[PDB]
């Protein structure tokens, strides 16, 4: 989903921004510890915008 | 006020009587005398070099050299008797003088010969040949270049007195932008040699060195030189557009080798007020990191710069250290912070941490 969206900014480029802020506000209450390379191209990919 | 000839005849006469003061020279009264004909003799001097200059400014169209000059300057040439021109007013003479050799060098003639008349006349030449230089270098691709890069080693030599905004401003005009980028640099550096705004500035420019304090100043003068040229490279990018642009982006990249600590934080001062944050993250300082968290302790309206130092540390990889700095600004009693924002922020805090450290885990 993020991939996507990051896609979007980047045609849009080559919402969006609140969005990502909902996706990234989510992975932090989720009580479940997704794998960390998971959490790592998350936080890359949400600066990059 | 007296055209060439007489003064000539004037000149013939006193250097006449100067002949015979030197002749005759070596033949509390006696010296009193003797400090009487000292005098007498510097001042006949003076008089000669002075008259043999009224006559030079009066074969080279007196009313339109005089007419450049100040209108204040020109009123005061209305009240003063040429014995206060001799005596007091060496200003009114550098100010003539300065006058005729810019009619020269705005004429675009070589200023050489009007520079040897000077010395010989009443011993700027130098200065002269490399204003005609300037000049003339926005009349001439590769030769262009090369007068420019000439021009700017002479007036780098003087980087003292030089006037700055116009040099650079000449330097705009012909898109020699590299120009005006070392002529501030070397100005600035020869300007304070010793470096005492940077002492100041590192010292917390502590209001008790007024040298530190005006040797920053002076520096920052120098660089406003290439601040208002980046300046107006990135007004008429957006307003041509992308030639200016890349007028902007050479000129940062080149002030981006500069050394100077006190420069780069300025730089960063202007680009924060300037709203670049993106470039901001995008160039290479040391200083940026200490200037950024000295800012965030010391400015009381943290949470823009803290927000800032999270993102560059972030550019940088440094995960756990933006961590720690996003965590603050959360945490952090203030108004302008609304709960949305600050679990967002403790959000990307979690993952900034996944991505000791276990504590500020547990923890958060």
């Amino acid at each position: 989903t993020m991939n996507i969206l990051f896609t979007q900014y980047k045609r849009l480029k080559g919402v969006l921004r609140s969005q990502a802020r909902a996706l990234i506000t989510f992975a932090g209450m989720i009580p479940y510890r997704m794998s960390g390379d998971t959490n790592a191209r998350l936080v890359q990919m949400e600066v990059l915008m | 006020s007296v055209t060439p000839q007489h003064l000539e005849s004037v000149l013939k006469e006193l250097k006449g009587l100067l002949e015979f003061l030197d002749r005759y020279s070596q033949f509390e009264a006696q010296l009193a005398e003797q400090f009487s004909l000292q005098g007498i003799h510097q001042l006949v001097r003076k008089m000669c070099q002075a008259l043999a200059l009224w006559k030079l400014l009066c074969e080279h169209q007196f009313s339109l050299v005089v007419s450049d000059l100040q209108k204040e300057l020109q009123e005061q040439l209305k009240i003063t008797t040429f014995k206060d021109l001799v005596i007091r007013d060496k200003e009114l003479t550098g100010a003539l003088t300065a006058s005729l050799i810019s009619c020269y060098i705005r004429d675009n003639a070589s200023v050489d010969g009007i520079s040897y008349r000077l010395q010989e006349v009443c011993p700027d030449a130098v200065c002269s040949k490399a204003n005609e230089l300037l000049q003339r270098s926005r009349h001439v691709k590769q030769e262009k270049e090369r007068m420019l890069r000439e021009s700017l080693k002479e007036y780098q030599k003087i980087s003292q007195q030089v006037d700055l905004p116009n040099v650079c401003a000449q330097y705009r005009q012909v898109r020699f932008y590299e120009g005006v980028v070392e002529l501030c640099l070397s100005a600035a550096e020869k300007k304070d040699p010793q470096g005492l705004g940077l002492h100041f500035h590192k010292n917390g420019e502590p209001e008790e060195d007024m040298a530190g304090l005006q040797a920053f100043q002076e520096r920052l003068n120098s660089y406003k030189c290439i601040t208002d040229t980046l300046q107006e490279l990135v007004n008429q990018s957006k307003a041509s557009n992308e030639e200016a642009g890349i007028h902007f982006e050479q000129m940062l990249k080149l002030a981006q080798r500069s050394a100077d600590e006190l420069f780069n934080i300025a730089l960063f001062n202007w680009l924060i007020q300037a709203d670049l944050t993106d470039k901001l993250l995008e160039l290479n300082s040391p200083f940026l990191e200490p200037h950024l968290v000295r800012m965030a302790k010391l400015d009381q309206n943290k949470v823009r710069y803290m927000d800032l130092l999270w993102r560059y540390y972030e550019k940088n990889r440094n995960f756990s250290n933006a961590a720690r700095v996003v965590a603050k600004l959360a945490d952090m009693h203030s108004p302008e912070i609304s709960l949305k924002q600050r679990l967002e922020y403790i959000s990307r805090a979690i993952l900034s941490a996944k991505s000791a450290d276990g504590e500020f885990l547990h923890e958060l």
